[PDB]
Order: C-alpha cells, then structure tokens, then sequence
C-alpha cells in the first residue's frame, strides 16, 4: 500500500497488506524530556528508556514511545477503544541491529523494526463456554449414554439477543484472536433451527457422576436415586443443611447479594431414539451416531435395521440369544418376554 | 508512564459497591487534597500599615533568602534628577519595599496551605502515617460538628484563649523566609534597626564589628552628569551601602559581639481571629452532599484570587 | 463506541466476605468469595524512601518505580 | 450447562505490515546535555551495553521491501544527524592572526 488508509478499503481482501515506504526516527528528536535535563540526569534519564525498549522486545511486544498516536489513529480512523485493543494485540519483530560508528567518546548505532498489526472486524465481550452433559438411556439392558453435536463452541450475550458462535483458526495474543467466526442457530425439529447429529456410546452400571459448582450448587447425572434426585435425567441440587448424598457431602452454599444476570436460556427440544439404541451401541465397542435432532420416523429406523436383522440365531449360542430376544420384547409385549425368559431357562 | 498504561487497558465491571459511598475512600480524599489548608478571619478589615520595612535580622545579597524580591537594590548609575520619593514613597533605600498587592484595605480573610506554622507535636522526623493519625485526630479532639477551631488551638498573638494545641507562634527570622505570612497574619509590626537616629539613638550616645551603627546618614541625596541628563549619571545616597559587610545586622542579631539594636512595636490588628479548617469541612460537607460535588465546589474555593493556593510553593502559598 | 466488559459480573450472584480472615472457614465449598470494602492506598505514605531524597535524585527514584 | 470466558474475543479483518528504522547516535545527544568528555565517555558505555545485549539474542530475517538507501526521507535524515550544522569557509587568500 502507497498510505496506511488504505487499509480500510471494502474491496480488499484478508491477507498481509505491508505500507510500501520506512518510517525514519531519531531518538534525539523522539525524547523532548532528555533535551532539558543536564550532566548526569540526563544520561541516566536515557538508561531508564534503553533499558524498557530492550524489555518490551524480548517479550515480542512494541513500545509505542516512538510512533505519535494521534497520527496512527488519523490514519487507522478508529474510536479511542479500538485503538486500545489494536495496541494491546500488536507484535514486533527486530530484523537487524547494527553499530554504525564506534569511537572511545562517541557511538551510533541502527534497528530494524517490523511490526503486524490486526485490524479488529468484529469485537465480543460477553461470552460462555459450552459443557454438554448429555443422559443415560437404559434400552434392552444396556445402559447408555447420549450427547447432541452442537454447531458451535461459544454462547455472546452483549445486551438482550443471545448469539451462538462457531469459530476456526484461533489463537492467544493476550485476548482469543480467531480468523472465522460463522454466527448459527440452536438444534430443534424445525425448518428455522439446526438438524444436529446424535451420537451414544455404552457405559458401565452403576454410573455415579457428581460436580461441584462455584455458586454452590451440585451437577448430577447417576444411574441410581440417592436424597431423592431422579435417576437418567440430569439436575443442578441445592440443599438447606449439610447432607452426604452419593458418598459424598453436599454442604449448603453462603447468601449471595442479586446482581443483573446474562445467563444464556436454550430453547426446549424433545428427541425420539430407536428402540434398540442401546443393543446399536453395544456390538460397535466405540461411540457411534444414532439419529438427528430433524430426522424422520422411517430414515431413523432405516439405518441400524440390516445389520439388527443379521444377528440372527446360531447352534452354539441359542441360550444367550432367547434372553436378548425377551429383553428386546419385555415393554412390547410382557407376556411373550416372561414365555421367552421361561425357555431360555430350561 | 500513566497515560501508556491507560492507552491498551479496556474497562471491566467488578460486582462491589461504588468507592464514593465508602468512609476509608471519603476520609483518604479529602486528606490528600485538604489536610493542611487553613481559612483565618480578622476581627475587622485592617492593612499593614507602611510600605517601608526595617528588618536587619535577615542577611542581604553579596543560602537564597525569599524577602530578596522585595529588596531595593542601592545602584550607582541613576538618571538626571533621581529620588527615592519618586519611585519606592517613604521606603529607605538598600532596605525593604511592601507592594501595595500586600496591604489592600478590604481584604477581611487570609487563606493558605502549609505544614509550616505547626508546633513541636509535628515533626518530618517521623513517618507519614503517623503525622497522618496525629493531625487526623488533634482535628476531631479540637472542633466539634463544624469546621471552626476550638480557641485552644491558636497561638497567644492571635487569642487571649490561645495554648498552641495546633499551631506554634511567628519568631522573629520568620520575615526572611516566610515574608507574606508575616505581612498578612502578624497582629503587630516589631522593627530591627542598627541605622544611626533612630529612637533618637546619637553616635555619642553609646553608654572587627563592635559597638558602631551598620548605616550612618550622609549630608544630602544628589546627581550629578556631563552634559547627558538622560541615562547614566553618578548617584550619591543619603546612607551608606552593605554590600561589603552585608552579615552585620545577621551576626548582631545572633549575638556574637555587641551593638545598639533599636526595636519599636506598633499595633495593626485585635487578637480575636477565628480559624476554619477545609480538610474537617470536607468531611462534614460531603456526608450530607457526596464528594464529587464537594470536592469539586471547595476546589474552586482555593483558586478565589485566580492562583490557587495549593500549587503554589510551601513557603510562600499566603492569600488574602 | 464505548466498550466495558461484564466478564467478572456475568452470574448475577455474589458471595461477600467482612474480612479476609473468614476465607478460612472450614463449611464453605470451592468458589469465588470477595472482600466487601476496597483497600484505600496514597503512593507518597507507600514509598518512605523518596521521602528523604531531594531534586531530580527524588524525581529519577519513583521514575524506576513507576 | 455453561462457564464464564472473562477474556474477549476478536475477529480478523485483515493485517497491516510496518517497517520502523531508529537510528540512535551518541554526538547529537552530549551536545543538548552540555556534557563533559568524562561524561561524554559514560554516555558511549551505557549505550553500548544496552544495545550489544539486544544484538546477541536476535538473528536476522529477510524482508520483502525495497532497500531503505534508495528512499528519499532515509537519505534526508541521515545526511542531517552526520551533517546539519558543518560549515567550510575560504579566505579571499590565506592570512594569519598577525
Ligand atoms: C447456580 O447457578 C444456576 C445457573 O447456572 C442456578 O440455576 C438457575 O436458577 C434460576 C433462578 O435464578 C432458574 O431460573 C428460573 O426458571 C424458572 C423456570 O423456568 C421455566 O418455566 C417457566 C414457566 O413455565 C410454565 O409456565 C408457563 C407460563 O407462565 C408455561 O408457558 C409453561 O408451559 C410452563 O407451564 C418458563 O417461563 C421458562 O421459559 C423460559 O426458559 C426456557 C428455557 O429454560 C425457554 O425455552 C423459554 O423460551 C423461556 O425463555 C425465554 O422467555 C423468558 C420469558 O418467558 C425469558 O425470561 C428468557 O430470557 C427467554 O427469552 C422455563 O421453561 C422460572 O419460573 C423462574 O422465574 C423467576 O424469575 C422471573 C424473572 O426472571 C420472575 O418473573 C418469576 O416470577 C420467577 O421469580 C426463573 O427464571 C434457572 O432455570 C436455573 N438454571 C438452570 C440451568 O437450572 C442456580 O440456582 C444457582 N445456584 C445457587 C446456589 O446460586
Ligand atoms: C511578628 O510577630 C512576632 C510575635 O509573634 C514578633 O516576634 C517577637 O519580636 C519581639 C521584638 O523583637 C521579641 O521581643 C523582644 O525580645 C527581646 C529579647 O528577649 C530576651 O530578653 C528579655 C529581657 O530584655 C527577656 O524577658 C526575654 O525572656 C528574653 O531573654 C527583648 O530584648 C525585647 O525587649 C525590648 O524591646 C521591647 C519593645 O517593645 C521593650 O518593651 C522592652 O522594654 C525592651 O527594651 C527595649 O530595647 C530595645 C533594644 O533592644 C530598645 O530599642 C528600646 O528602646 C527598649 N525599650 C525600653 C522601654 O527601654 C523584646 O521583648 C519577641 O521575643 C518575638 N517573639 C517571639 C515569640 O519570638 C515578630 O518580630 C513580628 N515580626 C514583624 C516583622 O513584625
Ligand atoms: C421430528 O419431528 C417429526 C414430525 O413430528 C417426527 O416424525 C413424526 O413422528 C410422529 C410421532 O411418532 C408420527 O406420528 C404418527 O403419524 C401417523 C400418520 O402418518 C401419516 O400421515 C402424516 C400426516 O402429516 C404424514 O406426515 C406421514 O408421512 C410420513 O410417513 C410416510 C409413511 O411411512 C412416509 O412415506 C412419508 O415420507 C412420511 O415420512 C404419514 O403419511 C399416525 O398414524 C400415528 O398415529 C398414532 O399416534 C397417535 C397419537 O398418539 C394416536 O392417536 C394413533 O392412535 C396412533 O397410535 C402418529 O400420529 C409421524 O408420522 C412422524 N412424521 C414423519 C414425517 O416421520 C420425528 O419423530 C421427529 N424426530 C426426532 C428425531 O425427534
Ligand atoms: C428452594 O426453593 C424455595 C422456593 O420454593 C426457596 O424459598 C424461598 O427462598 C427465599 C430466600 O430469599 C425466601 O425469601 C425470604 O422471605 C422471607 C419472608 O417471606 C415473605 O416474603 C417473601 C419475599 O421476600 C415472599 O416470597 C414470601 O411469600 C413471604 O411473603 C424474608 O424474611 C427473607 O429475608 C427472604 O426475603 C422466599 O420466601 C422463599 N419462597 C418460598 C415460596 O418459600 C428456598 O430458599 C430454596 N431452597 C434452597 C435449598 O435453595
Ligand atoms: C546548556 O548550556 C547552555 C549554555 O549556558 C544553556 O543555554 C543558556 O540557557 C540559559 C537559561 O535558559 C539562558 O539564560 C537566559 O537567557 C534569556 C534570554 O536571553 C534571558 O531572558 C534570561 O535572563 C537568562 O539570561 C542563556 O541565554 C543560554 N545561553 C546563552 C549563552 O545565552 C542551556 O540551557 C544548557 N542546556 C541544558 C541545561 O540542557
Ligand atoms: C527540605 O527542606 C527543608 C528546609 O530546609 C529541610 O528541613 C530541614 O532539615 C534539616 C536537616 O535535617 C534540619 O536541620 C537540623 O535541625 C535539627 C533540629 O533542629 C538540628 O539538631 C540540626 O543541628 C540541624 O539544624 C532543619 O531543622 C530542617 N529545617 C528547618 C527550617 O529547621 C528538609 O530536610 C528538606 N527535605 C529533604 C532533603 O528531603
Ligand atoms: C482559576 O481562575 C482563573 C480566573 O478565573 C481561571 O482563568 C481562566 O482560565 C481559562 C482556561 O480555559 C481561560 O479560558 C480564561 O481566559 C482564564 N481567565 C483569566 C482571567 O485568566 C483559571 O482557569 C482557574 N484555574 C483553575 C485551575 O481552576
Ligand atoms: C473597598 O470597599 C469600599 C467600601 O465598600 C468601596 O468604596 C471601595 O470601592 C472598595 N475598593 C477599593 C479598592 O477601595
Ligand atoms: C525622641 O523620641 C520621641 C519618642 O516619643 C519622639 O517623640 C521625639 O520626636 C524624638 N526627638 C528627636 C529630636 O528625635
């Protein structure tokens, strides 16, 4: 580029633009204070200088003293809290430095600075982490575990309208910096939400999981009832006095003063499963995907219906193949299941 | 340094209350911007009463005294037809001359801002924080509900009441480095002379230095040029110069060998002042209308004159 | 364009403390707990060694510290 | 369930690329200061130091811009921290202080 301006022109692209001429500076010039000052006060007014330029740099960070700030906002045409932000995620780089004249009462010396700044196109504040907990399923006697695959990693909430981020290509400069951000919607069963895979993998019983959280509540998801918390479904427990629930002891949390909250609410979403989801997820030994949040009755069972139909009864296994069969038939029809677990028995 | 840090720094909210409904941020403003700022108030309007001083106590130009900016300077050159009378009124040459920014008639306070006047409880021996506890409390023992000094608390020149719980009494070496002070808070003007005449002092009556009077008077104050009565022409004063000696009046005062000192009192002002203190006031004022205003409204308060007081230098922040 | 961060304020809840001592208490949980009042600091009381110095020997000593 | 992220987060438009050259020279500092030839020699050790401990840590890179000896403000500004204030004057012819 001819100007640092025209950085901000609309028909460019996201690349590395470099301004096609150095900048030129003499220190003398740059350090008015100094000019002033006399004797050794002077001298040691330039060591303190020296010796925060050289600390700045082994950190790869710049040293604005010698660059005017009005000038580079001109140019830039950014609010005062742009800037802040632009001059706290820049870099440096020092690509030579020479000694120009050496004599004992006299020194010169040159450095080559490079510096890359990021021009911010978008800024968020107010952001969550996601943590999907997911729930257990109990299906022809196997116990498992089901997670949705939300499309995105990031929840911003600035003022009222919640937004849900996917970002790619990210790194730490201080701040999180990221070269995509796509801006999506929430799973549903809908044309106006996501249709999201579902994944479920088998676990092993009894499944006991308990975190403490920092305001003082529990998140539980357990396979079995303790202090009258429903089983498979997860919940945040609060208790009013000190209690030892799952091995463990759920203490009462210290009166908090109410400030204005930003906690994200998610839209509700009922989600149908095959009938055999747990028998889908035991013959694969790895967690594998079941269904989508979108899909219909036929396409969901279409899909796991060939390989079901070919575990098919065998000479050398017919015992442990009946108490599937019974299991699988128990919720459709009782009757048949206790006939079925009868001769299996014999 | 400041304003670097300032420039890559965003603002975050922190869930606590506000700092300016909190005692410790209240007391600990007030302090730093008011702590040793004094308001005094005259019986009634009255001036220092001549623009000529005779105080040979302070050593002259030939340390750096602050009552050098009101020296007059004898000076051999003159032009045609010169006098004193012209230019400095009744003042005596080589002595001092009182502004008339000094001495206006209808100047009824006298403001200043300084740990100066202060008695032997204060000392820079001992730490801050201390002299910080010990002023804070002499404040809350020497008022009560208000912002006007217990009479306790001045020195016995100012109040009859006066036992110099706060405050220590003027000396007489006070004029050299303090002169404003002096000028505008001094009940009554004390002279120091070693000048031939005055109190009817005669050179036989006396009943290196020695006993001799520092500045003996000459026949007459005269000119005299070389067809050029313009610019320099010779100058003959009507007393002597101490540019030679100038320790004389310094050393007598100090006693190091013996002289016919000549000190007359006159009387300006009544000893009944009252003593308003704006660091207690500040504190009253901003519990009842918050501190943003107070401090705001008792800053302007201290730039009344169009200097404020509190920027100028220690010794000499003195208005009326 | 104004920015200001509620990264420290985003729950809408705070725990409170009257003194730092209380942190100890053996029935609170893992958390986040606050010191109610704001600690009130003048940088002269802080450095006592400028005190004591003079001219620019002061100014260049609380440059360093600055 | 969800956790706060307190640091912010910025999207990318694009980045600019600078090149700053800072020439430092001993001389043009000393004469402002009215510093002596004891001090004169200070000054050199300090600055040396500083500069030498940054030389030792830093190897070079190549930069894909134009030499900075063909541009105009680098040949302006160097001429003038050499050369601002030498003069040559010539006598009419040579004559001494009698
Ligand atoms: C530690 O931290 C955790 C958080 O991590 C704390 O847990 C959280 O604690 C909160 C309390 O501070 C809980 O909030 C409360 O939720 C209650 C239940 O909300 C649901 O039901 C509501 C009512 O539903 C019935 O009735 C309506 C008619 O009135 C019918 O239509 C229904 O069919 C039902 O019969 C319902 O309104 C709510 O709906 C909202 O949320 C769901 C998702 O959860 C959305 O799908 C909805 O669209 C809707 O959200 C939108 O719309 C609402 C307004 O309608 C907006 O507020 C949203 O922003 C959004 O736009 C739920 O289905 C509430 O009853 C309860 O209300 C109180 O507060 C309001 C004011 O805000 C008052 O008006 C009420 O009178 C009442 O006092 C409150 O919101 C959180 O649920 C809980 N979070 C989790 C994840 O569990 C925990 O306490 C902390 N622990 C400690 C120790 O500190
Ligand atoms: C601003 O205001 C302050 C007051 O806060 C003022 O400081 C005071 O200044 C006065 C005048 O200099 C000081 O008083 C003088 O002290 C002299 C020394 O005191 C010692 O000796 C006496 C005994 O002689 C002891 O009692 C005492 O304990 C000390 O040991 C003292 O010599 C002076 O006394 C003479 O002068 C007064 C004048 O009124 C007179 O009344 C006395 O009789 C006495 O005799 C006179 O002597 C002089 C020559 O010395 C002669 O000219 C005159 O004719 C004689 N008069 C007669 C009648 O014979 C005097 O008491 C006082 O200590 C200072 N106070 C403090 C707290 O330091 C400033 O000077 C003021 N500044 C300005 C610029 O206005
Ligand atoms: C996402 O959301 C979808 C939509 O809700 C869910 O799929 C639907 O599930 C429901 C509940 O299990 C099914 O309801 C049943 O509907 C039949 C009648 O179906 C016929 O008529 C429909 C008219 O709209 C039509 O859509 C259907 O078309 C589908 O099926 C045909 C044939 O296979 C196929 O060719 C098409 O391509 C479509 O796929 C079809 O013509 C009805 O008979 C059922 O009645 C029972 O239930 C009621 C209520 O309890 C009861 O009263 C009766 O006595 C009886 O017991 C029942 O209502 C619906 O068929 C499903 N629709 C589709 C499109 O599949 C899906 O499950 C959700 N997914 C997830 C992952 O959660
Ligand atoms: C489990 O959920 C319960 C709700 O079913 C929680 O009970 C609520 O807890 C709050 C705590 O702040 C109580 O508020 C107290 O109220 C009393 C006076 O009661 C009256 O006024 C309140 C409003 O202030 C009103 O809601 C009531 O109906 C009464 O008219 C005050 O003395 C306290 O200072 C405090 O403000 C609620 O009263 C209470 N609600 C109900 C319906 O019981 C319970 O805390 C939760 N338990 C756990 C373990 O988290
Ligand atoms: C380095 O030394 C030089 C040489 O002494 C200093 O220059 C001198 O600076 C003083 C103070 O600013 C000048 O004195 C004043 O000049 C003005 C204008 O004539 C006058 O109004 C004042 O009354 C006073 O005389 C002085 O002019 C100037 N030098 C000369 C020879 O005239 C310089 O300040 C020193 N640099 C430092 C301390 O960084
Ligand atoms: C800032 O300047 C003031 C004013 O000169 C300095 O205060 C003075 O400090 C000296 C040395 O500590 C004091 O001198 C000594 O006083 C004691 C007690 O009377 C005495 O025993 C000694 O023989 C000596 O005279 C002096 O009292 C004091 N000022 C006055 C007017 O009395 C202050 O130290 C300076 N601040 C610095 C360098 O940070
Ligand atoms: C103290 O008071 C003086 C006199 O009112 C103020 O002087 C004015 O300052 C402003 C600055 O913008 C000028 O525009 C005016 O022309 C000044 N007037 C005069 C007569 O000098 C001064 O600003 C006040 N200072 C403080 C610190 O409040
Ligand atoms: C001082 O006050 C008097 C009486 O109010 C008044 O006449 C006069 O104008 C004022 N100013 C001066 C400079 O005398
Ligand atoms: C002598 O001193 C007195 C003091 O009251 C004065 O009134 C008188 O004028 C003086 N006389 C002479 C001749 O100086």
């Amino acid at each position: 580029l001819s100007q640092i301006s025209d950085i901000n022109d609309e028909n460019l692209q996201q690349g590395i633009y470099l301004l096609r001429d150095h900048v030129i500076t003499l220190m003398e010039a740059t350090l008015h204070d100094i000019s002033v000052m006399e004797g050794m006060f002077a001298v040691q007014h330039l060591h303190t200088h020296l010796n925060h330029l050289k600390t700045m740099l082994l950190e790869r960070r710049i040293d604005w003293t010698y660059m005017s700030s009005t000038w580079l906002q001109q140019q830039l045409q950014k609010s005062d809290d742009e800037m802040k932000v632009i001059k706290r995620i820049a870099r440096s780089l020092v690509y030579y430095v020479k000694q120009t004249h050496s004599s004992p009462t006299a020194t010169a010396w040159e450095i080559g600075l490079y510096y890359e700044l990021v021009i911010p196109k978008h800024i968020y504040l107010n952001n969550w982490n996601v943590v999907n907990i997911g729930h257990l399923v109990k299906s022809a006697g196997q116990l498992t575990h089901v997670t949705i695959a939300h499309p995105y990693e990031i929840i911003n909430k600035e003022c009222v309208e919640t937004i849900y981020l996917h970002l790619e290509d990210c790194t730490r400069q201080d701040y999180v910096i990221c070269d995509v951000v796509k801006i999506v919607q929430p799973c549903g069963n809908s044309s106006d939400t996501s249709d999201c895979p579902v994944w479920a993998e088998a676990v092993k019983e009894p499944f006991v999981q308990v975190n403490p959280l920092k305001n003082g509540s529990y998140l539980v998801l357990a396979s079995s009832t303790d202090c009258q918390i429903p089983p498979y479904v997860p919940s945040i427990v609060t208790v009013n006095e000190t209690t030892s629930c799952f091995g463990l002891d759920f203490k009462r949390p210290l009166v908090a003063e109410e400030r204005l909250s930003f906690e994200p609410r998610l839209p509700n979403l009922q989600l149908r499963l095959p009938h055999l989801v747990g028998i889908i997820a035991k013959i694969k030994g790895i967690k594998i995907e079941v269904t989508s949040s979108g899909e219909s009755i036929k396409e969901q069972i279409e899909r796991a219906k060939a390989e079901l139909l070919r575990l098919d009864i065998h000479e050398g296994d017919t015992p442990a193949w009946i108490q599937q069969l019974a299991a699988a038939t128990k919720d459709v029809w009782p009757a048949a299941a206790s006939a079925l677990q009868g001769i299996g028995n014999f | 340094e400041m304003q670097s840090l300032s420039d890559v720094m965003i603002d975050f909210e922190i869930p606590l209350g506000d700092p300016r409904d909190q005692e410790q941020y209240i007391h600990r403003k007030c302090y730093q911007e008011f702590a040793n700022c004094y308001l005094v108030k005259y019986k009634e309007p009255k001036p220092w009463p001549k623009e000529g001083l005779i105080a040979d106590q302070c050593p002259l130009p030939g340390n750096r005294q602050s009552i050098w900016d009101y020296y007059i300077k004898v000076e051999s050159i003159r032009p045609a037809n010169w006098t004193t009378k012209s230019k400095y009124g009744q003042a005596r040459l080589g002595s001092f001359y009182i502004p008339s920014s000094l001495r206006q008639i209808n100047v009824s306070h006298v403001l200043f801002c300084s740990d100066q006047l202060y008695s032997k409880w204060y000392n820079i021996e001992n730490t801050i924080e201390q002299n910080e506890r010990f002023l804070l409390n002499k404040l809350n023992n020497l008022t009560s509900g208000t912002s006007v000094l217990k009479k306790r608390a001045l020195p016995k020149d100012w109040s009859s009441q006066g036992k110099n719980a706060l405050f220590r009494e003027i000396n007489v070496l006070d004029i050299c480095s303090k002169p404003e002070s002096v000028i505008l808070l001094n009940t009554s003007y004390y002279s120091f002379s070693l000048w031939e005449g005055d109190c009817n002092f005669t050179k036989d009556m006396i009943s290196p230095y020695a006993c001799r009077f520092w500045r003996s008077k000459n026949e007459k104050e005269e000119t005299k040029c070389r067809d050029g009565e313009t610019k320099r022409c010779l100058y003959y004063p009507l007393w002597d110069s101490p540019e030679s000696t100038y320790d004389f009046g310094y050393l007598a005062y100090q006693k190091n060998f013996p002289s016919p000192i000549c000190i007359e009192q006159q009387k300006i002002r009544d000893q009944d002042y009252e003593v308003y203190s704006l660091y207690q006031e500040c504190k009253i004022a901003s519990k009842a209308y918050g501190i943003d205003t107070v401090l705001f409204s008792l800053k302007n308060f201290l730039n009344y004159t169009g200097t404020p007081v509190n920027e100028m230098p220690n010794a000499r922040a003195f208005v009326g | 364009a104004k920015l200001r961060s509620m990264g420290y304020a985003l729950t809408g809840a705070v725990q409170t403390l009257s003194q730092i001592s209380d942190i100890n208490d053996e029935n609170l949980q893992q958390g986040i707990y606050l010191l109610r009042d704001h600690v009130i600091t003048l940088m002269e009381a802080t450095l006592h060694d400028i005190s004591v110095m003079e001219g620019m020997f002061a100014v260049q000593h609380l440059h360093t510290h600055l | 369930y969800y956790e706060p992220h307190p640091e912010p987060i910025v999207v990318k438009e694009r980045v600019l690329g600078l090149s700053q050259i800072l020439m430092i020279n001993s001389e043009n500092i000393a004469n402002n200061a009215n510093l002596t030839q004891e001090v004169k020699k200070l000054l050199t050790e300090m600055v040396n130091e500083e500069m030498q401990s940054l030389s030792d840590v830093m190897i070079d890179f190549e930069i894909p811009l134009g030499d900075p000896r063909d541009q105009e403000q680098y040949i302006h500004r160097k001429c003038y921290q050499e050369f601002a204030n030498c003069y040559l004057v010539k006598y009419k012819e040579p004559k001494p202080w009698p």
